[PDB]
């Protein structure tokens, strides 16, 4: 029942983490002694770039509204 | 069916002969680096503890148990594949079908590989589309933002004249700051002006 | 009665009604809602909504004004024509952003001495440079597609100084480290691997 | 039950794997992951499904889907196009001169 | 005065009512009928000798568990109210997908494709009549696992009309 | 828990270090031989030999396993596998068609927001205004 399911999960996760440990050993050897990404399969720069793009020139927030809320407030405090 | 178990039994006997030749390989490896009389003595302790460990009945019982496990593995394989004759359930049943009348077997293996490729590319494309959907959502939010902000529907030129509005706002800020510096000259007024300038600039 | 539901049920949320009015059968409500978690730049929202005063039913709901911070972010969200997916998806967004900036600040506090560490984006991406190894931890919160909850996407990117490695294998590495550790100790193990002078 | 106790010592002899830091904390580790996967709504960089002794041929995948080859070049065109539009804004200079 | 304040508190769908103890109140707003669902009350008790919350009374349906999921977060360490909010969010997601399934059934009934129905408490053995062949289906959460024809859950409407003509 | 690690248990308990420890043949070779310090050296030699036989045994075990499973209605599943192959490629065509619309949308947006204008000329004005503001703040 649940015991055999737990044993099956154990037998799966053992080979999972020993494969993981071999990958960490390989990367540690690579790092101390010295893998590349030159394709388009899963790259995360797109969403970061877009989220910066919209926040820089947001017509509600952006910079021009912030600079306006700075300088008109300074003019109100001065005049 | 029983020929499979016969081949398992002959290979088990072959591996036992491999083990005894490996014991002889211990014997002639330890020769030279150890005295041969010491080698014969440790061979004697190997006989009186380790040689009887591979009993004749136990290896055959293990071979029979392995054959029964392989037969029930084949039965389970048949059960899943006959269930598979009849979206994520398809990819699941594909990744649990095993790997293997020579032409049918070769084409089964080849198209099995070519269909694991399709199953993998499925979640590859799914993750890519899940990213691009959020990208287009933010882009559409920005476009409707500038559309109903200016209420002029000329948003293509909005991204071209933003530099001019930016620099004239900076020039007005610079003129106001110069007027405040040359007019007020007070430490608390300058501190308050600097605090108000630096509050909403980044924070 | 009032005070407990005011604060402890929804911490760092400011609820306040602005105006009430009754017509003839429709009743109109004008209200503002402020999420004051990030007190440096909090964000609020204003709604106008309608009941019957018997079997209170939202006929129509409209946006009067949104604060300057989230007036773009809360527009793609607010096209679903369902408030329970529009105000249970903003508090979670605020809480997720708070946890993101807290995790990044705590990671600054554990690397500001030996290494250098800053934020490339506003709070989304964090860059740590050591020796000349570089690590970048991305924490993307993007709105639901148009489920309904805000979307958090943790990513890593490690350069040895000269070149970038593969993203899929490091993604599996991140999967394992977060899987048996979690978001904080897993990234701590990842930046320990970035150091790797002893451990 | 008995085999579970036989497997506990397998866990103990397993957990001394070759790593100084990244295996020395999971001796509430995965339950922390299941606790914060929902609290942050976290589904992270999801690993591609099991290879099953077939190498993950990304070349065959990009051959089978011809759309992504155009998507990546459209994205690169957008990035190279208006990163220069960012560079004409001096947001970093303003943030440096103010805070 | 206070009445509109409890309406504002109740539109969320997750509320915590103090007691002398706790009570989590859950309601799911329906987009179609423009009305809230039945209020689900979870009266939660704190252990004295263990310093951790545990379930005292529940008004949940038997299909939705409030104990297994309750110990699925933080290893049963539900002392912090953030973990209570996590449990509330998880059971709210389960409630809204179950309500979505029930609304799909009600919409297909209102479309008059089938005859009168008998909906159950678990939305698995919901029976209905078709013009010639009455089909019973064993269905999990948004997934049918058996279609017992004798004479994705939304994808049924993809194919049942195909079976209708 | 399948048969290959049953073979591994059957070979590991029949390995020499198991119930014949270092102390066992150390006591058995006390007065029998003179190389007492070399007993430890022969012992790590024993671990080395045991260590690479317990790696080369898997080669033959898995070779015979894949040979027997390779030699394992029959032709009925081929038509079903072509049915699945025709199903999934048409299924992925839907995602490809969905991606085409989004990438055309983003390509239209990128040329909609491009501004081939004098950004650098405004950049010098912004830099000059920032320098004047910095000078005023330093004087403040």
């Amino acid at each position: 029942g649940k015991d055999w399911h737990d044993l099956q999960n154990e037998q799966a996760k053992l080979n999972d983490k020993v494969k993981l440990n071999k990958r960490l050993n390989d990367l540690t050897s690579t790092l101390l002694g010295k893998d590349s990404e030159d394709d388009s399969i899963r790259d995360d720069s797109n969403i970061l770039d877009i989220a910066h793009f919209v926040d820089l020139m947001d017509p509600y927030n952006g910079l021009l509204k912030k600079i306006n809320k700075i300088n008109e407030n300074l003019s109100n405090e001065l005049q | 069916m029983t020929d499979t178990y016969n081949s398992i039994s002959n290979f088990i006997e072959n591996e036992l002969t491999a083990l005894l030749s490996s014991d002889d390989y211990l014997m002639d490896d330890l020769a030279g680096e150890l005295p041969n009389e010491v080698c014969r003595l440790l061979k004697a302790q190997v006989i009186e503890k380790r040689k009887d460990a591979m009993s004749r009945g136990k290896q055959d019982l293990l071979s029979k148990e392995i054959y029964d496990n392989e037969s029930e593995l084949r039965a389970s394989q048949s059960q899943q594949i006959m269930e598979l004759v009849g979206i994520e359930r398809l990819i699941e049943d594909v990744l649990k079908l095993p790997q293997m009348d020579l032409k049918v077997l070769s084409e089964y293996s080849n198209l099995r590989k070519d269909l694991i490729l399709k199953c993998q590319a499925l979640q590859i494309g799914e993750s890519k589309l899940s990213d691009i959907l959020s990208q287009t959502n933010s882009i559409n939010s920005l476009t409707t933002s500038i559309k109903e902000a200016s209420e002029d529907d000329d948003i293509s030129e909005y991204f071209a004249t933003y530099n001019g509005k930016l620099v004239v706002a900076l020039e007005e800020m610079k003129l106001l700051l110069e007027e405040a510096v040359k007019t007020f000259g007070n430490s608390p007024e300058k501190r308050e002006k600097i605090k108000k300038i630096l509050s909403e600039l980044k924070k | 009665r009032l005070s407990y539901l005011r604060d402890h049920t929804y911490p760092h949320l400011q609820v306040s009604v602005q105006s009430r009015d009754r017509v003839h059968g429709i009743e109109v409500l004008v209200v503002n809602y402020k999420f004051c978690r990030n007190t440096m730049n909090p964000f609020e929202i204003q709604f106008k909504m309608f009941y019957k005063f018997e079997d209170s039913t939202l006929l129509k709901w409209e946006i009067l004004r949104i604060s300057t911070n989230v007036r773009l972010k809360a527009k793609q969200l607010l096209a679903t024509r369902n408030f329970q997916k529009c105000l249970l998806s903003l508090y979670e967004f605020d809480k997720i952003k708070s946890k993101k900036t807290g995790i990044f600040q705590n990671l600054i506090n554990l690397l500001k001495r030996k290494t250098r560490c800053y934020l490339m984006n506003n709070s989304d991406s964090l860059i740590v440079e050591r020796v000349t190894i570089k690590l970048q931890i991305n924490f993307i919160i993007t709105m639901p597609g148009e489920c309904f909850l805000p979307m958090s996407k943790i990513s890593i990117a490690l350069w040895k100084g000269g070149e970038r490695f593969n993203q899929i294998d490091l993604d599996e590495i991140c999967y394992g480290l977060i899987k048996e550790y979690g978001v904080k100790t897993g990234l701590k193990e990842i930046c320990n691997v970035c150091l790797f002078p002893d451990m | 039950m008995n085999l579970k106790t036989n497997n506990k010592k397998r866990l103990t002899e397993k957990l001394i794997q070759k790593d100084l830091h990244p295996v020395l904390n999971k001796a509430d580790g995965p339950v922390t992951f299941r606790n914060d996967s929902h609290e942050l709504n976290l589904m992270l960089n999801d690993p591609i499904k099991s290879t099953a002794d077939v190498r993950l041929d990304k070349e065959e995948v990009l051959s089978l889907l011809p759309s992504l080859k155009e998507y990546t070049k459209k994205s690169k065109e957008l990035k190279e196009t208006m990163g220069q539009m960012i560079s004409d804004s001096h947001e970093e200079e303003i943030k440096e001169v103010f805070v | 005065d206070y009445i509109v304040l409890e309406n504002v508190y109740r539109m969320f769908g997750i509320t915590f009512f103090p007691l002398v103890m706790l009570g989590i109140r859950l309601e799911v707003f329906s987009e179609r009928t423009s009305q809230f669902e039945k209020p689900h009350y979870v009266l939660l008790k704190k252990r004295i000798k263990s310093n951790s919350w545990f379930l005292f009374k529940h008004t949940i349906p038997s299909f939705i568990d409030v104990q297994g999921i309750f110990d699925d977060t933080n290893g049963g360490l539900v002392i912090s109210h953030d973990d209570a909010y996590l449990f509330a969010k998880r059971v709210f997601l389960q409630l809204v997908e179950v309500q979505k399934r029930r609304q799909i059934f009600k919409d297909l009934e209102a479309k008059k494709i089938i005859h009168d129905l008998d909906l159950d408490l678990e939305s698995s053995m919901v029976s209905f009549f078709v013009k010639d062949i009455k089909v019973e289906l064993f269905v999990k959460q948004n997934e049918i696992v058996s279609c017992s024809i004798l004479d994705s859950l939304d994808d049924l409407e993809l194919k049942l009309n195909h079976s209708f003509a | 828990m399948n048969s290959e690690q049953l073979l591994h248990n059957y070979v590991s308990d029949s390995l020499l270090t198991t119930l014949i420890s270092f102390q066992e043949f150390k006591q058995q070779l006390q007065s029998y031989t003179s190389d007492e310090q070399q007993l430890q050296h022969w012992y790590e030699l024993l671990q080395a030999r045991d260590a690479r036989v317990t790696s080369e045994l898997e080669a033959r075990i898995k070779q015979f396993f894949i040979t027997l499973r390779s030699r394992l209605s029959l032709e009925t599943l081929i038509d079903a596998l072509y049915k699945i192959n025709d199903l999934l490629q048409q299924r992925l065509q839907i995602l490809d068609d969905a991606i085409q619309e989004k990438t055309s949308e983003l390509a239209e947006f990128e040329n909609m927001v491009r501004s081939p204008s004098a950004g650098d000329n405004a950049i010098p004005g912004l830099l000059q205004i920032i320098q004047s503001y910095i000078n005023l703040l330093e004087e403040n």
